[PDB]
């Protein structure tokens, strides 16, 4: 909180989970392909879209 | 008459090969070792034949 009041600086603060070296929070982890032609920017959009 | 790959181009995002060499119709029988030349160092150019 203390490092919210801060100029354009996200600063946040976090405790590091049990096992550093595993899978972290029950989130998830998802991954947009690019799958074809479509550059960079097409995937922008696309992850955009999402 | 030997094909050679220069270097790297990349099509659509994806690393691909360039290569050099000659169009299939001056490569097919020895007569044709007759078109090539060679700039020497005077700028003439000088043929194999030579």
């Amino acid at each position: 909180r203390a490092f919210s009041q801060i100029k354009d600086a996200m600063v946040f603060a976090f405790n590091l989970p049990a096992i550093v070296e595993l899978g972290t929070a029950t989130g998830f982890d998802f991954e947009l392909i690019d799958q074809a032609g479509l550059g960079h920017e097409k995937l922008t959009q696309a992850r955009n879209q999402l | 008459w030997g094909g050679s790959y220069v270097n790297d181009f990349i099509d659509r995002g994806r690393v691909k090969k360039v290569y050099v060499m000659s169009e299939a119709k001056y490569r097919m029988l020895p007569d044709d070792i007759g078109d090539w030349y060679v700039r020497a160092a005077d700028g003439q150019m000088v043929p194999f034949s030579a």
